[PDB]
């Protein structure tokens, strides 16, 4: 319920200042746009345990957690390891055009993507279609003129 | 001390529903031991000039950032109350108009609102689209006369009435149950705690 | 090919060099540099 | 020969930064083919002689 | 004399970080204006794909609209160009992005950047120097956009950079409406009623799951696209009123355009802009740099600068050269001086190092090779071959 | 975790679905790094051969007789072999940069 | 009684970029004896407080 | 108060989805009954802490 300039004074702002206790972080930087979300991304010292930096990140976020806004608090905050760059662009296409990019993407996420998670060291499985759903399209003219 | 309070964390987890809503609302605050304390500073006002609250926020906006910018400084914390807005009602004149605090406390949380940005031009669009523009409204208020401007009805008589016929709006503090003062002034103080190694 | 040439250029000079030269110039240093301490103490 | 060569490559593995791992490969690689190659020096050549 | 020369050339030569290589895949980035839908960028990209297929050095082409590595929206795209194996293929892939480059500067609409994959698997995202420029006295967001126009420009006219550009989200205008209360109230229209009629008119909202071929799937409530392509149609939303007479937004509601950054970047604790560049070839990444350095001192007071990626580790890696090749000296002499009982002889051991570097420095000039890591670890090979050397004699 | 490992896990589990698929629908792999890695790797152990060969040429040259010169052929690859223990032992890996 | 007696937490507002609580709360000089708390009146459903 | 169907389409698909990813695991068993309790198991590699 914010624009990018509302996350970045009352979340991104907040949130950063935590970062300087942080043990081996090298420089962190925060990115907010038009979206909804901001990421937070910090880095630390080369050569040193990711999952021993995510908890302690984990730990120091929570300083501001009851100071954040009321709304922010109940969606919360997520800590997770980062890449920077991809390994393999799995893809699945209709050559016959039999199904569409809708019904593609559904079936990638339903029986590909979580198998594909369980490949051994797989770290993140990103899919750039959506799971299908039943949407529905409201005309307000027809609602106003109802009284609904 | 990381993964003890992690594990405390998690366990807590379970019944933070099951906690009255006003604490969920405030929320738990949960930290580790200092472990570190290298000093204290402290911000005084020998005029009387400024209050507390004052202080504390100046110290907040303008002097705790900063600090922190030194090398070897982590953690610093603020021991002062957070400037809030309060609403102080008359039972008088609420009977007066015949009115309840409820009313006053939904008339607040009606009037005042975030309203969800959106964008024209959105996905899915029509097709022959050019250009998509974001959108956005003000809901909150963010000055006192807003508040005071807050709309109630009269239900004894149905004269449209404001929150300040019948209630006192000031900006003061969160909480008033603790006070610090410096030779017998106002003032506030922040532990400037240090990094490790 | 570009890291195999960064890694082999400096260090193929340097050897060449370092030979041809150590060989007519150790003996220079040693001499030299004994002489000196000789003299000094 | 064999320890100063060895001893040579040991300072640039304690850098910092992504040098230092970078170094610290070469500096392991090197300095144990160098110790294992005198122990085999004075070893296996002399029989093998 | 000989170490003169060695110092001389040791210190005024360009320096680099990591050599680059052709990995068989190149990336390119297209950045339409703000003001562009979907429609326009998968026009540039279907652009981009047509000009690639003449091309018989191009093996897979996959383009993502929508997702860009520098942030996300509907003038973002980014696309994986593969390229053929290099016996079968003759193209020197940097030679493609330059291409690529060219033909997509002279008829496309927004910025099309194609750019080499970095040296390092997981350092930056381009092969070039990032950079950071930060608003330190808090002079604004349109303060620092104009440091930034002024760099961009100092930048376009000089010789030692290639292309020096954003990566980021532009600039872009933005509708802010502002309700009536006065009016509001007037009318007798509840607040909580245009609160939720804004709120809904363009946002999708969430309600419930439902089973679908056995799955769990979401159910989602949204305004048709036809209702929210235009101002028009969101201001004429009608309210209910007291009097039962229905009203429009367009009545309490006055619409105001205002130009305002779409994305905010902080690094470090402070407003700054990303910026990236790709140094031109008679330069290295060092001197580049070294520019880039010169030309933001002159930029406007308040506003500084801070590398980050592979440019920090590069002023990692330069600052300690001098440490690392004199402790390695001393640690050479001190163990001469231990296994041969002097501290003459292992000083004649040590005079040859001069002579190491003068072959290799000179080595590296001439086949135009800079001053790179594996530079140094072959000077410190070097440094100990010849201690080798000498002791053979000494 | 190392690239190879992970990439042939994906192919060999793509190839796994393959027979899960519905009629009209095809995978495809437009993007892969992993092969560039085993190149790399195989042309720095094909430069590594190639040292040998001209070193062994080298002594050869010098010391007349491959009797001589095998006697310190033989100490290479052992203390590479061992240098191989070592790296197992410590927990470094076959990289470009230790190779 | 909870909202009388007690300080009520409704929503936030912002404070030149800082959200901040807003709370109500009766006036101090009608909250320190007994007396006022039992004068305190609570809407019916006959419409009579 | 519900059908072993209703938790094991609401309850333990959803936590498995996510669960699938998390490092060191050997293998995951959900079971559900009519009880009104799901168990979800994650059983690791060895020696993981
Ligand atoms: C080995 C014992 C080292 C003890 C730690 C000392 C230390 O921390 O210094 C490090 C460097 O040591 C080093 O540079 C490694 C010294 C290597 C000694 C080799 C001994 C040869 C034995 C012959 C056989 C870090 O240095 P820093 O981070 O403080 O850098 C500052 C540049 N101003």
């Amino acid at each position: 319920g914010a624009t990018a300039k509302t996350i970045n004074d009352s979340v991104v702002t907040l949130i950063e200042r935590e970062l300087s206790g942080v043990k081996n972080l090298l420089y962190y930087s925060a990115t907010t746009d038009t979206s909804g979300t901001a990421e937070i991304t910090a880095t630390f010292k080369p050569g040193t345990d990711v999952e021993m930096a995510q908890v302690d990140v984990q730990n120091k976020i929570k300083a501001v957690e009851a100071r954040l806004p009321q709304v922010v608090r109940q969606q919360g905050l997520q800590v997770e390891a980062s890449s920077s760059g991809f390994l393999m662009l799995v893809g699945i296409n209709s050559p016959n055009n039999q199904y569409s990019e809708v019904d593609l993407s559904d079936y990638l996420v339903r029986n590909v993507v979580e198998e594909l998670k369980r490949v051994e060291g797989v770290g993140k499985v990103q899919s750039f279609g959506a799971e299908k759903a039943m949407r529905i399209w409201v005309d307000p003219n027809k609602l106003v003129s109802y009284g609904l | 001390v990381e993964m003890a309070q992690v594990d405390v964390q998690n366990k807590i987890k379970a019944v933070e529903a099951r906690l009255p809503q006003v604490v969920r609302q405030q929320g738990l605050q949960v930290e580790a031991s200092s472990s570190g304390f290298l000093m204290l500073v402290g911000i005084n006002s020998p005029n009387n000039q400024y209050s507390e609250v004052d202080l504390s926020d100046y110290l907040v906006r303008n002097v705790v950032e900063e600090l922190k910018r030194v090398e070897g400084v982590g953690k610093v914390q603020s021991f002062g109350a957070e400037k809030a807005m309060r609403i102080w009602v008359d039972p008088n004149k609420l009977v007066s108009y015949g009115l309840s605090i409820s009313d006053v406390n939904n008339a607040i949380r009606e009037n005042n609102v975030e309203i969800a940005p959106g964008r024209l031009g959105d996905l899915p669009a029509e097709k022959g689209q050019l250009i998509t523009i974001p959108l956005s409204a003000q809901g909150q208020l963010s000055s006192l006369e807003q508040f005071k401007n807050i709309s109630l009805k009269s239900k004894t008589n149905g004269s449209v009435i404001k929150l300040s016929d019948v209630a006192n709006v000031e900006i003061g503090s969160q909480a008033y149950n603790f006070a610090i003062l410096e030779n017998g002034k106002p003032a506030t103080a922040a532990a400037i705690q240090l990094s490790p190694g | 090919s570009e890291t195999q040439h960064a890694l082999g250029t400096g260090v193929f000079g340097g050897m060449i060099s370092a030979t041809i030269l150590a060989i007519f110039f150790v003996p220079v240093f040693f001499i030299f540099i004994l002489g000196a301490v000789e003299k000094l103490f | 020969i064999t320890l100063v060569l060895a001893a040579v490559f040991l300072p640039m593995a304690f850098a910092s930064g992504s040098v230092g791992v970078i170094y610290k490969q070469f500096t392991l690689t090197m300095s144990v083919s160098i110790l294992f190659s005198a122990l085999l020096a004075l070893i296996l050549t002399p029989a093998l002689c | 004399v000989i170490t003169g020369i060695t110092f001389a050339g040791m210190k005024y030569w360009p320096t680099a970080f990591m050599p680059e290589e052709d990995q068989g895949w190149f990336m390119t980035s297209f950045q339409l204006p703000s003001d562009a839908t979907a429609e326009r960028t998968r026009n540039v990209v279907n652009q981009f794909e047509n000009n690639l297929k003449d091309n018989p050095d191009v093996k897979s082409n996959t383009a993502i609209l929508g997702w860009g590595f520098s942030g996300a929206g509907q003038n973002v795209a980014v696309a994986f160009t593969t390229l053929k194996d290099f016996k079968e293929r003759t193209s020197s892939a940097s030679k493609m992005t330059s291409d690529v480059n060219s033909s997509m500067a002279n008829s496309t609409e927004g910025e099309t950047m194609a750019v080499l994959p970095p040296a390092i698997d997981e350092l930056g995202t381009f092969s070039g120097f990032s950079l950071r420029l930060q608003d330190r006295a808090n002079l604004g967001m349109p303060a620092l956009l104009a440091a930034q126009d002024e760099l961009m420009a100092m930048a376009a006219k000089n010789k030692k950079f290639y292309m020096v550009w954003n990566e980021g989200l532009p600039q872009g205008d933005n509708i802010s409406l502002k309700i009536d209360r006065e009016k509001l109230s007037a009318l007798g229209v509840k607040f909580s009623d245009v609160s939720d009629i804004i709120s809904t008119s363009m946002g999708s909202m969430y309600i419930n799951d439902f089973p679908n071929q056995g799955r769990m799937q979401q159910v989602i409530v949204q305004v048709e696209a036809k209702s929210r392509m235009q101002l028009k149609d969101i201001l004429n939303l009608k309210v209910m009123g007291s009097s039962g007479q229905l009203v429009s937004l367009s009545e309490v509601v006055t619409p105001q355009w205002n130009k305002a950054p779409q994305q905010y970047n902080r690094y470090n604790g402070r407003p700054s802009l990303s910026i990236a560049g790709i140094p031109n070839f008679d330069t290295s990444s060092g001197e580049a740099m070294r520019e880039m350095e010169q030309l933001i001192a002159k930029l406007p007071k308040g506003i500084g600068y801070e590398w980050t990626g592979i440019s920090l580790q590069e002023k990692q890696s330069e600052s300690q050269m001098a440490f690392l090749l004199g402790l390695s000296m001393l640690v050479v002499f001190l163990v001469l001086a231990a296994l041969y009982e002097s501290w003459a002889i292992p000083l004649s051991v040590m005079l040859v190092v001069p002579l190491g570097i003068f072959g290799a420095i000179i080595a590296i000039m001439s086949r135009g090779l800079m001053n790179d890591v594996f530079f140094k670890i072959g000077l410190i090979t070097i440094i100990g071959l010849s201690a080798k050397n000498a002791i053979l004699i000494v | 975790a190392n690239a190879v490992k992970t990439a042939e896990g994906v192919r060999a589990k793509i190839e796994e679905l393959k027979l899960n698929l519905p009629e009209g629908m095809e995978f495809s792999i437009p993007y892969d790094t992993a092969p560039f890695v085993k190149i790399s790797i195989e042309k720095v152990i094909h430069t590594l051969l190639e040292a040998m060969v001209l070193v062994f040429i080298v002594m050869y040259l010098f010391l007349h007789n491959v009797r001589y010169t095998l006697i310190p052929a033989i100490v290479a690859p052992i203390a590479l072999l061992g240098t191989f223990t070592v790296m197992l032992l410590a927990g470094f890996s076959i990289n470009v940069l230790t190779m």
